[PDB]
């Protein structure tokens, strides 16, 4: 049973072993961490945080349009009127997406072509570096916003349901919880600032 | 303006003597249309479904059709409207069926010899009259000139709806006597959004209107000087006109300044004639407008972002199915590019008409709906509808009684 | 929509001693009680 | 064969035109399935419904076009000879298009069974239920953007 | 300063994006295979009550 | 060249980065939702009390100001030119670590206590400033986070 | 032979599109207009593909006047 | 949390739910149900509700209390099934067990009727038709419970329950078959509690927990009240009949278990915080159905739970008695006691 | 052997010619099975519609067969001395057909189950039925055109 | 650098200064979650035991500043050429100080819970709650006393 | 350094002296917590006897203690040249008494919960409940004698 666990476990136990038979050995340096990230090519981790970037933000606006729509669909049956009142809470799930596609637009321009020579300078190394962590720090951001501005939304859309009073005291909450997708948004651009081209 | 109307008012039935909102609907919806459906042939199908149905009015209104051919049929000169937009669209864009047209001599000319297989550049020979040039055709960098091209056509487009929507808030307020809502409202909201995204907009065009290789300047980058105004205040890397190091701190600080002076005015002059309420709807009023101003300029990136799209799965089905019945010398190749020919207008016209024309209608619809109506359209009335006689359809009041 | 619980329960009643036997009636039968068509079929159980 | 272009290169091209194709159709599949169960629960009682109600799963087909476009596009770019960069480019374009049609075809899905089953007895429901199909629509159509920006400089100035 | 003679570098790169795509493809599997039918809109009872 | 700055030592200061801002982003997205699923729940009897029931979200709003603030100055020290030591990059990624963890945990507890202390307080309006006083000594476990961040930042680059 | 008639128009508005635009493409293979033939890709002969286009739209004109009599008769 | 993986299956169900729990009686309501004179009347203050056109398309004369409540009962049994249709999953199964407990009181009144000799139609209906399962009209054959038990009971979903209900073996009257049945309804409210425990998320897990309690802490006072008449009932034979689950059970239900008088109950009862409230005043059966009353409106603040279904049912039941009693008053004219209905909302 | 046609190569293309053959059987497995107990619950009340629901069953071993196809245009393309390059494509070009395959297979059981059950009650669901099960085969068909394009240029100008 | 002092070394310093605020939070806070959920479902019916019941959330947010002290401790004596040893006491005492803070805060929240509870209905059981939670306070104080016993040893005669 | 001595020697002993006050503090943590629950649950009913009742508490804190000496006698052998002789002994003394000392805390935790709510209505089981809770306590005992032995060798004779 518990096939997963076992994984993880056997997964566990095969590391802490090859670890300490390296340390065994006398050759404890061999698992290099430093040594793998310079030698690893710069465009790898950029272009895994502009992929990983578009695609967790639009992960996390998918998830909270089909909360508050299966809940506002449902909640609609008996009270049409919510759906031209609550389209608000789809469109503050679906900037989400459009925020990840302008940290793309502004990364992708940084895509140049390096020489041969001076491939794996400092410059290139830290442009790799800052694009990956920037993106996926803004698509991890994203995906949480989303996540939590769907799940307000879809409450919002029974309590205005209920009747229609409501809505502007529970939008406000969207308000506040819409905010954290644009504070990873800047600090996205704020990350890869300094980061120049790959020349 | 009868269909337009039905457009606004299922959003919300407006307050007594506001400025309506369908009357500019009439041609800025279908135009908001056209940008993503950048054809000429399409929009031409287009007109001729629509002329299909506007054609013969008399024969129609008599008819029990149900809930799809009703959508069809009062939305006739909707679909008119569209498709004759999307054909002067589609002109601009020089598209039809996804080729060219080349109907000017073009700006670009050629180098006089070459090899079979050597990559070459045009040499700017002048400028082409109206459209894109024909000579962006094939040319393996199509994109990298169209795409930022159609960016900023869509930013600009964006804003200058915004701006103009916004006007109508200075003509309900001058119209109901309540000239505390220009002074609290209108100028803090304007001053704001100009001088951050109108000086975005005034330095896409001067950069187009600046030649930068004549001249020996490098050319800026408008997107990173945006946010570096922000994020970094002072410094430049590009210049891109004189006395640009003082403008931007200043343009800064006047759109931070018009932060505590919204939130303020409108409720402290409710003070000295605070409550509360009218101070928490304030409150959320400035943290609703503004917020708005970035995530509804960013939200005019679809009229780029469909119309690219559109043009490329339109290009793919060009180059997938009738392009391969063109080299097939024989009696099989009639029957092959009439087979091929019967495959691509059935494909073109069911889900490259029919299914990306619902997705841009409805687009056209959410730009109106949000990112225009926010600014003046205020809300909540109670609609007209008499007492009157009417025919009352027997079998609808058997279900509505069981 | 019942024959199979007619032939369990005679089954469990007549403790393995049934000699159960149905054919269909093809059409449906339109039922007056109820507005259902109803497939029915015909049955005998022999018994002493 | 050349430190800028390896031998290792094609590997990660072929895995983004895979991988483009391989989760726009497990979207796809996901949408069409939930909002088949939805139709064909519905449409017991409003078989008249039928055919206006086919609109969720049209809409989880144009992932799968969108997945197919983006695949044959990476497809006509491999090559024995090319760089890291162009391999690394194509997976993260086949990536973008895969993971967003995915996402989109979850919430295709599960709003289209929603909406369906609300719109068997409401008839004003239809139009919000195209509204916010259209909002899942436009996340694949994101994704396909993105795809395309990436593609379209694989191969621009690459020694 | 070679990393491994076996474990190289291409090797990695490599075996680090085919983790990443089966974790999303086991994941994206796991949400297919929680997909219900509700049969009770597919069947009829008569409840002789009613 | 240097043996005390190599060029692999970025990796960790944006790791910090990322960590900060995400795992804070996290916290206050759960205190959030969480607190406003009870804000709304009590919505429909007694719709007076949700102008003051406002107390749980806006608490668990700093959470991400914390991670906001530490996040930029670690992104303030990171520039292509720079020297730049391991020692900073370690420090870096310490300082993101704290302040993600703390402000994790303290939106989770923001999130019961207020999501509980709102239902129950359709009933009893005394209930109140115990309401108040458990969201104000869950609001200081990030603070105390942002703390020991602070003092790495301080600390590091020397 | 049940109804015919939903089908007549199916064909002939296929039709009636098809013979103008195979019409206008095969004019445009004819003569050489350096988009169509201007690379060196899928035509190189020139009015070698313009034969069987036209071709092509002769066809659709006899399906288009077969299918434009079988509606006439409602 | 509870909001991230609950919407995927069960949010459109929980819409259309809240949408019929906005539908509920509120108090003003109720005061216009009661200022009516007449019972065409109340049917057209009726009509202005959530209720309105279900009278519709009966007559003007052939009004009736029973008919009244015949179709207020049939709107929410027609309510119900169409909440049950649309779920799968653990949200069927959770339906499932809402129903086999009134399964359980057909068994029992199809047994009953059967031993009086009385039609199998007349007990056929008022038979309440959601616990139907379809071998229930052969429960009027052989009389012996056994005979019941080894042919028809085994293939239903009642199987399980019956391990205690095989100690006397002779033919049934009427204390047998509530001592049978008291001895199922035990058992299945330890199924159903074990089911919540296992498989339902948390939110609704702790809801359904605390209701549950609560059905079977009444029932256990109700034997309790109900055992001291005129029979001798060993300790031991009678607590098999109350539930191991509730807030009185650890301890409370074996002073309930050992008592012989009314004071007996009263002491037993006395060291329980929420209940003896009860035995010291009036209706007894009231304040069991307003504190089920409290405890469902409370279940209705969690939004994200499948505790809603029986929070909602147990509601609309409430009201259907509710009008049904207002009916009886204005239809009898006996307006002294017109306001004892139980309105929470 | 060579830097470019190494010794591992014919790996990846062994492992692509079983993986498309795998994953498009255990997705028409799927489809078959659950097709089929949908049928056998279905026609014991209606035996004269059994030839008449065999349809989702057949749309199931359609995408056996695309693997069918896939795996011998791939079989016949392996060799001792081929590059990594040919193998690379061979292994996209398999993994594409069957996770398409797999995906398609998914979504015909489950629609084909519902709509079987569906169908038994009101005949003008059959329709609809046939409807969203050819919107589930073009998933597969895509599998299927991707994989023949990958396989079309495994040996263009390889060294 | 050196053998002694590696250039690794401040990794386990910085781990360990994270560590302990970490695990103490962690623990603070679940302790501070549960003993709330009690105080808030109690005080509805007695709101005058409302500031008498509030001891379980100050004992668990002792925890916090106890980890708070520890990373102060901790952090005025990273260096960027510091020894293993240094290294390794700090991760020590940090796992230490923090660990023992987790398994206090749970402690106290699951006794504070039940003791409120428990203490609505009877006013005698506050002074047994108050023993309780002492004894599950001194196991974070034990893990404190660790910690400074092992940060007063890491530097004391290092080369 | 030395081969005898080498620089990751005072890892394990950093690691024993954390571990052993982590996991007796675990154990007793699991200890009071369950026992407390145990005595808030009685002595609702029998407040008299609620410091007799205390036992399985006091009981469970001498495992943590038994932890904090072990931990400082570790501790007290830390240096940066030593052996790994003396780590490993310090690791497995640190386990030793950890380990034990969680076994010994579930076993009195449980023991202890089903005690008291057995005492509470039998007089005569309270003696019962002793003897079982000793023959519980001697298993951390136990743990605290290997653990003494073992770090009675870690200096005998080592280079």
């Amino acid at each position: 049973f518990s096939f997963s666990h076992f994984l993880y476990y056997l997964v566990l136990i095969v590391v802490i072993v090859y670890g300490l038979y390296k340390l065994f050995t006398g050759h404890g340096s061999d698992i290099n961490f430093g040594k793998f990230l310079l030698r690893t090519s710069p465009y790898m981790w950029a272009n895994l945080g502009i992929a990983l970037c578009v695609g967790l933000s639009v992960v996390g606006a998918a998830w909270g349009i089909f909360i508050t729509g299966s809940s506002m669909i449902g909640a609609g049956v008996r009270a049409p009127r919510i759906t031209t009142k609550n389209l608000i809470s789809i469109i503050f799930c679906e900037v989400v997406a459009i925020y990840g596609l302008i940290i793309a637009i502004v990364f992708s321009s940084k895509l140049t072509v390096a020489t041969a020579e001076n491939m794996y300078s400092k410059s290139n190394l830290y442009t790799g570096y800052s694009l990956f962590w920037a993106g996926i720090t803004v698509g991890a951001s994203n995906l949480i916003c989303g996540i939590a501005v769907g799940i307000t939304g879809a409450t919002a859309a029974i309590s205005d349901a209920a009747d229609s009073a409501l809505f502007v005291k529970i939008l406000v909450i969207e308000i506040f919880g819409s905010i954290l997708g644009l504070l990873g948004l800047i600090v996205g651009l704020l990350m890869a600032g300094k980061a120049s081209e790959f020349q | 303006t009868a269909g337009f109307q039905s457009i606004c008012d299922c959003y919300g039935i407006a307050q007594y003597r506001e400025i309506n909102a369908g009357l500019p609907t009439i041609v800025t919806f279908p135009f908001m249309f056209a940008i993503m459906f950048g054809d000429m042939g399409h929009g031409f199908l287009m007109t001729l479904a629509a002329l299909s149905l506007v054609l013969n009015e008399k024969k129609i209104n008599k008819m029990k059709r149900g809930e799809i051919f009703d959508m069809a049929f009062t939305g006739r000169y909707i679909i008119l409207l569209m498709g004759v937009f999307s054909m002067y669209t589609g002109f601009l864009y020089n598209d039809i069926f996804s080729k060219t047209m080349t109907i000017f001599k073009s700006g670009w000319k050629w180098p006089d010899h070459w090899k079979k297989g050597e990559s070459i550049t045009a040499t700017s020979v002048g400028t082409y009259p109206i459209g894109l040039d024909w000579a962006w055709h094939g040319t393996e960098n199509a994109l990298l000139f169209s795409n930022s091209y159609k960016m900023k056509l869509s930013i600009l487009m964006g804003f200058i709806h915004m701006t103009y929507s916004y006007f109508f808030s200075l003509a309900n307020h001058l119209y109901f006597n309540s000239m505390i809502d220009i002074i609290g409202n209108f100028i803090p909201g304007l001053l704001f959004m100009q001088g951050i995204f109108g000086y975005l907009s005034v330095c896409i065009v001067y950069k187009w209107a600046v030649d930068w290789v004549k001249d020996g300047k490098p050319a800026p980058g408008l997107l990173n000087m945006l946010i570096n105004m922000f994020l970094s205040p002072g410094t430049i890397d590009d210049e891109l006109y004189p006395h640009q190091a003082k403008v931007q701190v200043f343009l800064l600080l006047m759109a931070l300044v018009c932060i505590p002076w919204l939130l303020l005015v409108k409720p402290l002059h409710f003070k000295f004639t605070d409550f509360g309420d009218i101070m928490i709807h304030q409150v959320i009023h400035t943290i609703e407008f503004c917020l708005n101003c970035v995530s509804h300029t960013a939200s005019y990136l679809r009229l780029w972002a469909l119309s690219l799209a559109h043009a490329q799965l339109s290009s793919v089905l060009w180059t997938m199915t009738i392009q391969i019945a063109f080299g097939f010398r024989g009696f099989v190749g009639v029957f092959m590019t009439v087979a091929l020919f019967a495959m691509w207008f059935a494909l073109t016209c069911a889900v490259l008409v029919l299914m990306e024309g619902t997705s841009a209608m409805l687009h056209s619809l959410r730009l109106h709906w949000v990112e225009s109506m926010s600014k003046f359209f205020v809300g909540e009335g109670l609609p007209y509808e008499p007492f009157a006689f009417e025919y009352k359809d027997m079998e609808v009041a058997v279900a509505s009684a069981s | 929509d019942k024959v199979a619980t007619l032939e369990q329960i005679l089954w469990r009643v007549l403790r393995g001693n049934l000699f159960f036997k149905t054919v269909e009636i093809e059409q449906p039968v339109y039922d007056v009680k109820t507005r259902e068509y109803k497939h029915k079929n015909a049955f005998i159980v022999f018994s002493h | 064969m050349t430190e800028l272009c390896p031998v290792y290169a094609p590997f990660f091209g072929a895995i983004g035109c895979a991988s483009a194709i391989i989760f726009t159709s497990l979207g796809a599949a996901y949408g069409t399935a939930k909002s088949g169960v939805g139709i064909c629960a519905t449409c017991v009682l409003r078989p008249d419904l039928l055919f206006k109600n086919i609109v969720p799963v049209i809409m989880a087909g144009i992932i799968a076009i969108y997945g197919l476009v983006v695949s044959v596009l990476v497809c006509y770019s491999l090559g024995q000879k090319q760089a890291l960069y162009t391999g690394f480019i194509q997976l993260g374009a086949g990536l973008s298009v895969g993971l967003s049609g995915l996402a989109a075809g979850f919430a295709i899905g599960i709003v289209g069974d929603a909406g369906v089953r609300g719109s068997s007895q409401q008839p004003r429901l239809f139009v919000g239920m195209i509204l916010i199909l259209i909002f899942a629509e436009v996340l694949g159509l994101y994704g396909l953007i993105v795809a395309l920006l990436l593609n379209s400089r694989a191969t621009q100035d690459v020694v | 300063d070679i990393l491994s003679s076996i474990w190289t570098e291409g090797l990695l790169m490599c075996l680090i994006v085919s983790a990443l795509l089966l974790f999303i493809l086991i994941v994206a599997l796991s949400w297919i295979s929680n997909l219900d039918i509700t049969y009770g809109a597919l069947e009829k009872s008569t409840n002789p009550i009613k | 060249s240097n043996i005390y700055a190599p060029l692999y030592a970025p990796f960790f200061g944006f790791a910090g980065c990322a960590a900060a801002m995400v795992l804070s982003c996290l916290g206050a997205a759960i205190g959030t939702a969480k607190s406003g699923i009870g804000i709304a729940g009590i919505g429909t009897f007694k719709p007076e009390l949700i102008m003051k029931s406002l107390i749980p979200v806006v608490m668990s709003g700093i959470l991400a100001i914390y991670g906001l603030v530490v996040a930029v100055l670690i992104a303030g020290n990171l520039s292509p030119t720079e020297d730049y030591t391991l020692f900073n990059g370690f420090m870096h990624l310490s300082c993101g670590l704290c302040v993600g963890f703390a402000c994790l945990s303290s939106g989770y507890a923001i999130g019961m206590v207020g999501d509980v202390g709102v239902r129950k307080y359709m009933h009893q309006p005394r209930l109140f400033v115990g309401i108040v006083l458990i969201l104000i000594f869950s609001e200081v476990l990030g603070l105390y986070g942002m703390i020991v961040a602070l003092i790495l930042n301080t600390r590091g680059s020397e | 032979p049940v109804v015919s008639t939903g089908k007549a128009w199916c064909c002939t508005v296929l039709s009636a599109f098809g013979v103008v635009i195979l019409s206008v493409i095969a004019h445009l293979f004819n003569t050489n207009h350096e988009s169509f033939v201007g690379s060196i890709n899928d035509p190189e002969d020139g009015p070698a593909v313009a034969h069987t286009v036209y071709l092509a739209a002769l066809v659709y004109l006899v399906f288009f006047v077969f299918c434009g009599f079988q509606v006439y008769l409602a | 949390m509870e909001g991230v993986y609950f919407n995927i299956d069960n949010g459109f169900i929980e819409g259309v739910v809240r949408g019929y729990r906005n539908g509920l009686l509120s108090n003003n309501q109720y005061i216009n149900l009661t200022q009516c004179d007449t019972l065409e009347d109340l049917k057209l203050q009726l009509s202005s509700t959530d209720y309105g056109n279900f009278l519709s398309s009966v007559s003007s004369e052939s009004l009736t209390t029973s008919l009244i409540q015949e179709y207020a009962s049939s709107k929410l049994y027609h309510e119900f099934n169409y909440i049950r249709d649309q779920s799968s999953g653990s949200t069927r199964k959770f339906m499932d067990y809402i129903t086999y407990g009134y399964m359980i009181d057909n068994v029992a009144l199809m047994i009953t009727g059967t031993i009086h000799d009385r039609d199998k139609g007349e007990i056929l209906q008022r038979c309440h038709p959601l616990g139907w399962f379809d071998t229930l009209p052969t429960l009027s054959v052989a009389t012996d419970l056994e005979s019941l038990y080894e042919t028809v009971l085994v293939d239903t979903p009642l199987a399980p329950y019956f391990k205690n209900c095989f100690d006397t073996a002779e033919e049934l009257d009427d204390m047998n078959i509530e001592i049978i049945r008291n001895k199922l309804y035990k058992a299945y409210l330890e199924d159903f509690y074990n089911f919540v425990t296992e498989e339902i998320p948390e939110p609704a897990k702790e809801c359904m927990q605390t209701l549950l309690g609560f059905e079977a802490d009444r029932r256990s006072i109700n034997i309790a009240l109900n055992s001291l008449q005129s029979s001798d009932i060993d300790p031991d034979l009678k607590s098999d009949l109350l539930p191991n689950i509730g807030k009185l059970y650890p301890l409370a239900t074996f002073h309930l278990a050992q008592a012989q008088d009314f004071e007996g109950v009263r002491a037993a009862l006395a060291n329980v915080y929420e209940y003896r409230g009860f035995l010291e005043t009036g209706n007894l059966e009231d304040h069991f159905y307003q504190l089920e009353m409290e405890l469902c409106r409370d279940a209705f603040t969690q939004q994200f739970a499948i505790s809603t279904v029986w929070a909602w049912m147990k509601s609309k039941e409430q009201e259907v008695r509710n009008i049904t009693w207002i009916a009886e008053c204005i239809a009898q004219n006996q307006r002294e006691r017109i306001n004892n209905y139980i309105s929470v909302y």
